[PDB]
């Protein structure tokens, strides 16, 4: 799976 | 919408939310701690290959 990076 | 580049491992589906007009789910990933979890449309989680090798195999 991929995955969103967090906001910054 | 920028993905981490990494490969992860799917430990639980927690919650369902729609997101301008897309569904995501709430992913507790495996390994990694819960206040890392992220949500997520389903082309993230799921390829077209995991998709047709689960229909041919059941």
């Amino acid at each position: 799976a991929r995955k969103s990076a967090p906001t910054t | 919408p920028k993905l981490d580049e990494g490969f992860y491992e799917i430990e639980a589906i927690r919650r369902k939310r729609v997101r301008k007009g897309k569904v995501q789910y709430l992913i507790k990933w495996r390994g990694w701690p819960e206040t890392a979890n992220t949500w997520e449309p389903l082309e993230n989680l799921q390829s077209i290959a995991d998709v047709i090798d689960a229909f041919e195999g059941s």
